[PDB]
RNA sequence: AAAAUG
RNA sequence: GCGGGGUGGAGCAGCCUGGUAGCUCGUCGGGCUCAUAACCCGAAGGUCGUCGGUUCAAAUCCGGCCCCCGCAACCA
RNA sequence: CGCAAGGUUAAAACUCAAAUGAAUUGACGGGGGCCCGCACAAGCGGUGGAGCAUGUGGUUUAAUUCGAAGCAACGCGAAGAACCUUACCUGGCCUUGACAUGCUGAGAACUUUCCAGAGAUGGAUUGGUGCCUUCGGGAACUCAGACACAGGUGCUGCAUGGCUGUCGUCAGCUCGUGUCGUGAGAUGUUGGGUUAAGUCCCGUAACGAGCGCAACCCUUGUCCUUAGUUACCAGCACCUCGGGUGGGCACUCUAAGGAGACUGCCGGUGACAAACCGGAGGAAGGUGGGGAUGACGUCAAGUCAUCAUGGCCCUUACGGCCAGGGCUACACACGUGCUACAAUGGUCGGUACAAAGGGUUGCCAAGCCGCGAGGUGGAGCUAAUCCCAUAAAACCGAUCGUAGUCCGGAUCGCAGUCUGCAACUCGACUGCGUGAAGUCGGAAUCGCUAGUAAUCGUGAAUCAGAAUGUCACGGUGAAUACGUU
């Protein structure tokens, strides 16, 4: 806008777990306002990666969130009279959501039985970052690396 | 811009109802037709009399009806046998027992029906509107009246381009609630077409 | 709204209302069921030679002031814009403008 | 960055 | 007689390396605009001058027929 | 005169009623400076691709009745076209007429249950002549005859009233006196701050005022009192374990009256002003949330078809009555929605919680009969009591395993049910079966900042029947805002 007078409504309501950045996952996976049904896709794939990792799976899915989330990305410019593209670094904030996007963007669209193992199989894969996500993000990377001349 | 009817967002605030009873869906129409009827009639015969409000109150398979008027003696007339005939005519339009009260009005001037009548049927003999409209301005004025706007539109004169004037006096806040404006139209038909007279009348500020 | 129109559905109006029980009578013969046929032909004739212009199904309400067949609230009698008319003067009882 | 006309 | 060439309504890729028909202008329809022009995006439109032959298979290669050019050479 | 380019001196006919200078108000600029708004940006979800509903354009027709046309037309007038509505076409039938007033004459309307015709209409048609009389007649009714007429959804919204859209819920628009300018005009209304605001402060040839902003109004969120029926049930009891009963005024709830929030207090800043940034208390804190309220005016904006109205127009018809057909046609194009293209789902079984409303020419329960749409039946309710009427999405358990499929439902065939005199043109639902396009959609384009978007259900109006439309009510419940190029 242009006041900048726009509060912060915070939410954190993890049933059990008791996890912040869970909740916001949540928030994210939620569809059609369906809180139910994300509460079992996501326990679901969380007691799969259990199931699978002698790790709990809380830090799992905390090492798969920081290993996708970014450092600096492109941002397109009107210069008046070329299009030009300048990498900028990320806010602190921004990152978080940035990865959960990502993730649930890369997840929706595997083709396997259910988003249980979608969402389980991706995040073995990030927390050592063999998904696509992972490809894309060093993708974005590479952009705005090779977009370094204009930098400011 | 379009401008809300002044008494019609007044109602329950400060207006009152001009037809106060109870019915229910058996009767409503008809007794709401009725009060039409009766209304439309009696202007329509008593139009010479100056006549302002008329008030419908139904008890009880009954019609009591107040006429306000500036001029009593024309419908009490030689002990009122005006009164009698016009309760015969009104026995059929309801079939209620009528009753009618005649109620003497004080200060004709500051009524908005009545200037808005007495602008109407002095454009009608081809009086120029703006002398007309001055006097009825400072007619209400010089007696209370802490604001008046009397509006004018239509084929002023003869010309053939339709044009609006108006005058106001005073503070006239139609945007206030607390205010009573007193509000009123009227039409003259004169050679040319139909001219439109608006006036609005501030009177105080209601507290309490 | 023309005059004849207001005069010709005064006509519908008061022909159903004249009968207004043998349609109710023909409609309880037919549809009882242990009627037989021998009551239910006999019945189907007499509802068949009896004036069309006289069915609820023919009437359509009108405003009482000036006719206006569209725009009708049964509550009054009256047509879209009289109401609002009678509702500003202040005519129609206990009716307000609502915000809520 | 482009942009002629009524 | 010499050389080149025949491919949607028009003009050119696809030919060399046989197996994979595309492009520009037109027609139609829709976009952008207060409206037109200019622009942008879709759809239709050629099974590849013709026939045989080679090949498992020919728009891609070997002959005949028909036509078009650059030619010389025709000048009523 | 000049080498040439050309320079210098210098007319006329003809043609127009202007050409021109300086300044003023507005508008505009691919001039500039501040500021605001889902205007961008940051996000979510769509439209444009499919089928269907609905409106419009075009074409066709005897007719597809008129009106609305950038935003500000196109689920619009129409909150209900099979007959009516209805205004159009075909055909048939009326001329003081379907209606009102003035004149004359004869008589009750009613009910006569009949015939000719698609029908208006016509003809027989049992029965009573009626009410009050200065008892002479009159009223009102039915019909007949003559004119003055009645009639028109006929034209003109660029002759009008009234009503409405729009800029725009943006903060602007003016006047009195004074002063400056020969004047049109200008000051007030400019400046520095601040605010959502011409809101406020101080300055200041201005001093004041009005319409606007804000406030007064409705609803929701906290609490107190009043009051407990058809409403409620903490405690006692009865108990056939149902507020079922005695009973209670506890609570919820219903609806009237009232308190509360006013920058009130604290810290910091600020011209020690207005005001700004945090904190306590507080249910709510900075106009708490939403609605009604739309200034001067603009678009010769819309409406003569709601109504009224100055003209102009027809009188055997451009006025009336009736039966059928059309407005629901169809090589195409456009706007607005619904259902989908599935595994954050399709079925199967049992199971949980809302708000709002309508009902005596009405709702219409129980039992019973039918696969069903539905049928008999009649209780109760003039409604905090009875009915409409069981919410759904949600949760659990079984199954389907991504296949044009236990997806999707158009189209189509056969037989039904309900209202209506009558479902062919042309209604809605029901049973069986077939079962299509559709793999998330180009250019382009739309809505939305918090109980919001998204998604699931419920009610009302219009209405004999006819909602994917309109208005209204709740359940679950997000992401994003660095910022103003
Ligand atoms: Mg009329
Ligand atoms: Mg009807
Ligand atoms: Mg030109
Ligand atoms: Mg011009
Ligand atoms: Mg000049
Ligand atoms: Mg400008
Ligand atoms: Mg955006
Ligand atoms: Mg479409
Ligand atoms: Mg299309
Ligand atoms: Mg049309
Ligand atoms: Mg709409
Ligand atoms: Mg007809
Ligand atoms: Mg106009
Ligand atoms: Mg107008
Ligand atoms: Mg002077
Ligand atoms: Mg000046
Ligand atoms: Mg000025
Ligand atoms: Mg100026
Ligand atoms: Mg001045
Ligand atoms: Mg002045
Ligand atoms: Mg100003
Ligand atoms: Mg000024
Ligand atoms: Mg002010
Ligand atoms: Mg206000
Ligand atoms: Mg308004
Ligand atoms: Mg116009
Ligand atoms: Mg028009
Ligand atoms: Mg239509
Ligand atoms: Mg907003």
């Amino acid at each position: 806008p242009r006041r900048r007078v726009a509060a912060k409504r915070e939410v954190l309501a993890d049933p059990k777990y008791g996890s912040q950045i869970l909740a916001k996952f949540m928030n994210h996976v939620m569809e059609s306002g369906k809180k139910a049904v994300a509460e079992r896709i996501v326990y679901g794939a969380l007691d799969k990666v259990k199931e699978r990792g002698k790790a709990d799976p809380l830090e799992t899915f905390e090492k798969a969130l920081d290993a996708i989330a970014p450092l600096v990305e492109v941002k397109s410019r009107r210069v008046g009279g070329a299009t030009y593209q300048v990498p900028v670094e990320v806010r602190p904030s921004r990152r978080n959501a940035l990865a959960m996007r990502w993730l649930v963007d890369f997840a929706r669209k595997r083709g396997e039985k259910s988003m249980a193992l979608r969402l389980a199989g991706e995040l073995l894969d990030a927390a050592e970052g063999k998904g696509a996500a992972v490809k894309k993000r060093e993708d974005v990377h590479r952009m705005a690396e090779a977009n370094k001349a204009f930098s400011h | 811009g379009q401008k809300v009817h002044p008494n019609g967002i007044r109602l329950g605030i400060v207006k009152e109802h001009t037809s106060v009873w109870y019915a229910d869906r058996k009767n409503y129409a008809d007794y709401l037709f009725a009060d039409l009827k009766v209304r439309e009639y009696l202007q329509d015969k008593l139009k010479s009399a100056s006549v302002s409000r008329i008030d419908i109150h139904r008890p009880a398979q009954t019609a009591r009806i107040t006429i306000h008027t500036a001029r009593p003696g024309i419908v009490i007339g030689k002990k009122g046998e005006d009164v009698e005939k016009l309760r015969q005519d009104l026995t059929k339009q309801m079939g209620v027992p009528v009753h009618i009260n005649i109620e003497e009005i004080r200060k004709p001037e500051l009524d908005a029906m009545l200037v808005a009548q007495s602008v109407a049927q002095q454009l009608e003999r081809r009086v120029m509107f703006r002398r007309a409209m001055k006097r009825a301005v400072q007619n209400a004025m010089r007696i209370g009246a802490k604001g008046i706007k009397i509006q004018v539109s239509g084929r002023l004169g003869g010309a053939e381009i339709a044009r609006t004037e108006w005058y106001r006096e005073g503070r006239v806040p139609l945007h206030t609630l607390r205010a009573d404006i007193d509000y009123a139209t009227y039409e003259a038909h004169t050679t040319y077409g139909v001219i439109g007279v608006k006036v609005w009348i501030f009177k105080g500020e209601v507290i309490g | 709204a023309k005059e004849s129109m207001k005069n010709r559905e005064l006509k519908r109006q008061l022909t159903v209302a004249k009968y207004a029980k043998k349609r109710a009578e023909l409609k309880a013969i037919i549809a009882n069921p242990n009627s037989s046929a021998e009551e239910r032909w006999n019945a189907q004739v007499a509802l068949q030679k009896q004036p069309r212009d006289a069915s609820a199904s023919r009437l359509r309400n009108r405003c009482r002031l000036t006719g206006r067949p569209h725009g009708f609230y049964r509550k009054f009698g009256l047509s879209r814009n009289k109401l609002r008319e009678a509702a500003m003067r202040g005519d129609v009882p206990g009716l307000v403008k609502a915000s809520w």
